[PDB]
RNA sequence: CAAUAGUUUAAAGAGCAACGUUAAUAAACCGGAAAACUUUUAACUGCACUGUGCAGUUGCAGGCAAAGCAAUGUUCAGCUAAAAAAA
């Protein structure tokens, strides 16, 4: 006439830290943010636990990327060489040089600009995520040196001495 | 400071404080100083200080409401404090 | 609030023993039924019961023709049935759902009652979906994980949107206001005319006016669910959710999709049977071309030349 | 995103230098941009093929304001350009010094992709 | 806890323009220094209290870029040089937590709040605070957690020269 | 409000915003009163509280760390300190 309930078991006996997807230097969490609110040792709040959700999320997908693609640790005034598809002219494949003007860094969300200058059109700015497919390589081919913010903009406006490749490769 | 002085007056009387419920209060209107201030354009409006009498009567089991306070402790500053010795390790068991 | 309540009156004494045998017999009721859970067929008029759960917040990805989509996580803690309605004593059928969980003391004892009677947990929030027939109601303490819903669908969200304040007509309601300069006094931002004169001679209901903005509830609907996670009960929507981060979301069957696209889905009905542990994530896959306008003429062009 | 009233560069031959939009076709918006058939004023003109006052039809091949694609890119340029068309949808020149964009891959654009030198696909 | 707000670094506005602003907390920083305990209102002394600790952590650093830092904020030799040399040894094992508030009421003529802000382990202190290092039972489920988490967990006090620089001074002499 | 553009130096992967993103062409959507039903010893402040509390005592947007900086870790601060002995 008495029904016992059922307890649950522990999945990493004697072991502290459930093992979430975390950064190399970061501390590591006694949690995992997905668990549901009864089974915690400490009952944290909701909204908090949302925030440490995301960032799990976005790490895992990080981690994948990388076992995909190797790109090396450029900086602003680098030159660059890009190879990107072209999704609207049937995904065809061409090589970009330009100058590197801004850089990101955001994790997953993480971009940088080029700039190029051609023969009679002018200046020329793009804007690429760096964790986007159609990115297949990245390359450093040179510098160009610069003393500040306002040395580099006034360089951009006036077009000058940035005619690395006139036209795109392939 | 009016109930303090009224309840002083009841033991005079032979009143027992711990029953006394104020049964009347009401004001009254004093002597006032005048005055004025000026205004613009050569008008001008009254400037008054007003003064009042407080009258308060205690009367001993008189019909009273149910009204009652909850009360806490102050802050525990000094010696009498003890939550530097409070053991913590008790919250890291199951 | 409520009107003043209406005065009472005690029966006469030929009256008051037949008033109180009539009443006692409108109040007496059966056994509770007791329902079975077991796949049921679906028919063209069969709604199926939501879920509550938790707002996480926005991401992106990148889909297998390289788009990137913005999406929204919602996250499923713990959702249970916990009561019934039906016809003989409501009137009507319906099954109640609650999900999260409080402590004991927290709560008032008339709410934490009803569920320790049961042997449930306190739950923070409850609601009630309808049914259509009795077999469509559950047992009591079946759980609504994610995988009551099938990748690929689409479905409605409800919820209550994030506070603004007190704030004036042009970000309330969108009025254009009065010019900056040539001769303006103290009217930048001010609503204008509110009326005419001696007739109509009043201001009419619901003008709009300044006011608080920011708490109400409102629905989106047609939304495309895009990855579903059985295991860690999370669901992953394209577009916007209303409300901030943490806030309570409503997740049901849209009524924008008809009978047929329901059949093609095979729906769960009444709900997943199973354990939901041992399933993969799976993401939708859409058979069409974000760039087939570059191959053939589909764009607006309003001009047609010769 | 050009608002209706503002001032173009001819990037063709046909002689005209300066335009001005004077109106849109379809419903556009409140602004075009490229890829979008607006009516100009021709302002300073040095040819025999068009004059000063003539009113012709033109095409948005450059501007300033980003330009979005579905991967999440977008791009920019520092000048606001077009070229000129005739009545039959044609170009009125034979050479455009322009970089040709994605948007122009379209079957429509046929001729300007022939005459034009540089390309960005 | 002390409310955080928009403006950059979440301070008080005080209801002060910021250049009258920071003149008013650096002076009020150096007075607490000097006399180790204040009475004022609750938001001049909730701002203080975090600006304090801030202070404070200065000081344990006792590096040329940390005095130059502080050099800018306290208005006394006398003051600056007690809080590199007398407070930097008091609290080196106390992590954080060096400021303690507590609220004393209204005041009489315009009825603002008030509160007590002081240094939290000295002689004279309003109560006795909790040991910078927590002492640990020999037998408690929290000595087995702080092996298996943190090895480098610190249970008692140390001393001013650990036994590596002891060691090399007795080879060297 | 993930990304893009603008905006604050006691700064920033903050917050608010559109020039940015998602959805709608319906017996759908929203507001207040209230029958009935259910629960209760018939309920009733508060986290600096003129943003929000979906945070009430291993609770926390304070402090502190090698940390993504309203997140992770944490021995300190404040509100609110705890235990029969033995078998
Ligand atoms: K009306
Ligand atoms: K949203
Ligand atoms: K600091
Ligand atoms: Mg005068
Ligand atoms: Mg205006
Ligand atoms: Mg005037
Ligand atoms: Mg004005
Ligand atoms: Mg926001
Ligand atoms: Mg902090």
């Amino acid at each position: 006439e008495v029904i016992i309930p059922t307890i649950p078991k522990y999945a990493n006996p004697y072991k502290l830290t459930p093992g979430v997807s975390q950064r190399l230097r970061t501390p590591k969490a006694l949690y995992e943010p997905w668990c549901p609110s009864r089974l915690l040792l400490k009952k944290r709040n909701v909204r908090a636990r949302m925030q440490f959700l995301l960032d799990v999320l976005e790490t895992e997908k990080e981690v994948e990327f990388q076992k995909q693609r190797n790109y090396p640790d450029f900086k602003v005034g680098d030159v660059l060489d890009v190879t990107m598809v072209a999704a609207e002219n049937e995904r065809k494949t061409y090589v970009h040089r330009g100058l590197c003007i801004q850089k990101r860094d955001r994790g997953y969300g993480s971009s940088f600009k080029l700039y190029c200058v051609f023969s009679d059109s002018g200046g020329f700015i793009q804007h690429l995520p760096l964790c986007m497919p159609d990115i297949l390589d990245i390359k450093i081919v040179g510098q160009v040196d610069y003393k500040d913010e306002e040395d580099l903009k006034e360089l951009v406006e006036s077009e000058s001495r940035e005619c690395k490749f006139l036209d795109k490769v392939l | 400071e009016g109930l303090e002085h009224a309840r002083k007056d009841a033991e005079e009387k032979g009143l027992d404080p711990k029953k006394l419920v104020v049964s009347t209060v009401y004001t009254a209107k004093g002597k006032y100083l005048r005055g004025f201030q000026p205004m613009g354009k050569g008008f001008a409006g009254r400037k008054t200080t007003r003064k009042t009498h407080l009258r308060i009567v205690l009367r001993e089991n008189a019909s009273v409401l149910p009204f009652a306070a909850q009360v806490v402790s102050p802050s525990r500053v000094g010696g009498a404090s003890q939550k530097h010795l409070r053991d913590i390790s008790v919250r890291y068991t199951v | 609030g409520y009107r003043p309540a209406k005065p009472v009156y005690p029966l006469p004494d030929s009256i008051a023993s037949l008033v109180e045998d009539k009443i006692a017999e409108l109040k007496k009721f059966g056994p509770t039924p007791e329902p079975a859970l077991e796949p049921l067929p679906l028919t063209p008029d069969s709604v199926r019961v939501g879920c509550i759960t938790v707002k996480a917040g926005m991401t992106h990805e990148w889909d297998e023709h390289g788009v990137m989509i913005p999406l929204t996580v919602l996250w499923i803690d713990e959702c249970q049935v916990v009561g019934l309605k039906y016809f003989e004593k409501n009137g009507y059928y319906a099954v109640q759902l609650g999900a999260g969980c409080v402590k004991q003391h927290t709560v008032l004892p008339q709410i934490a009652g009803y569920y320790l009677k049961h042997d449930l947990p306190i739950k923070r929030e409850m609601k009630e979906y309808q049914v259509s027939s009795p077999e469509a109601l559950l047992p009591v303490g079946t759980h609504i994980t994610a995988a009551h819903f099938v990748v690929g669908q689409q479905v409605d969200v409800t919820g209550y949107t994030t506070d603004k304040g007190f704030q004036g007509v042009m970000k309330r309601w969108g009025f254009k206001g009065m010019p900056a300069s040539h001769g303006v006094s103290l009217s930048h931002r001010k609503p204008g005319a509110t009326g005419g004169r001696q007739d109509p001679g009043k201001i009419w209901k619901e003008k709009k006016l300044p006011g608080h903005m920011g708490d109400e509830k409102r629905t989106q609907l047609g939304l495309e669910l895009y990855k579903v996670d059985p295991k860690r009960n999370l669901l992953y929507v394209k577009g916007a959710v209303p409300g901030p981060r943490g806030a309570s979301i409503l997740v049901r069957d849209s009524n924008r999709m008809d009978y047929e696209e329901r059949v093609a889905l095979n729906l769960p009905y009444p709900t997943f049977i199973g354990s939901p542990d041992e399933l993969p994530v799976l993401v939708r896959k859409s058979d069409k071309d974000p760039y087939l306008m570059y191959k053939k003429e589909i764009d607006y062009f309003p001009i047609k030349w010769k | 995103m050009l608002p209706n009233y503002s001032f173009l560069k001819v990037v063709d031959n046909s002689g005209a230098k300066l335009v001005k939009i004077i109106g849109f076709y379809g419903h556009p918006g409140k602004a075009v941009g490229v890829g979008e058939v607006v009516k100009v004023a021709i302002k300073e003109a040095k040819g025999e093929k068009v004059s000063a006052g003539e009113m012709k039809k033109a095409v948005i091949v450059e501007q300033k304001f980003p330009v979005f694609r579905p991967n999440g890119s977008h791009f920019r340029h520092l000048r606001n350009s077009c070229v000129l068309l005739s009545e039959k949808g044609q170009p009125l020149g034979n050479k455009v010094r322009a970089l040709l964009t994605y948007e122009f891959i379209k079957p429509r654009w046929s001729k300007l992709r022939t005459i034009t030198t540089k390309k960005l696909f | 806890t002390v409310k955080r707000f928009l403006r950059p670094g979440g301070w008080n506005r005080l209801n002060r323009p910021v250049k009258e602003r920071l003149a008013l907390i650096k002076n009020m920083a150096t007075q607490l220094v000097e006399k180790e305990r204040i009475r004022t209102t609750l938001s001049k002394a909730k701002n203080l209290q975090r600006y304090g600790d801030k202070l404070i952590t200065l000081g344990k650093a006792g590096t040329r870029e940390s005095w130059l830092k502080a050099n800018d904020i306290v208005r006394t030799d006398r003051e600056l040089h007690k809080l590199f040399t007398t407070l930097a040894l008091r609290y080196k094992d106390r992590q954080g937590g060096y400021v303690r508030l507590i609220r004393a009421g209204f005041r009489r003529g315009d009825a603002a709040p008030v509160a007590i802000v002081e240094l939290v382990d000295r002689e004279g202190e309003l109560r006795q605070a909790r040991p910078a290092v927590t002492p640990v039972p020999k037998f408690s489920v929290m000595r087995w957690v702080k092996q298996q988490l943190d090895p480098k967990f610190i249970s008692e006090p140390a001393p001013l020269l650990p036994p590596l620089v002891r060691d090399y001074l007795k080879e060297q002499n």
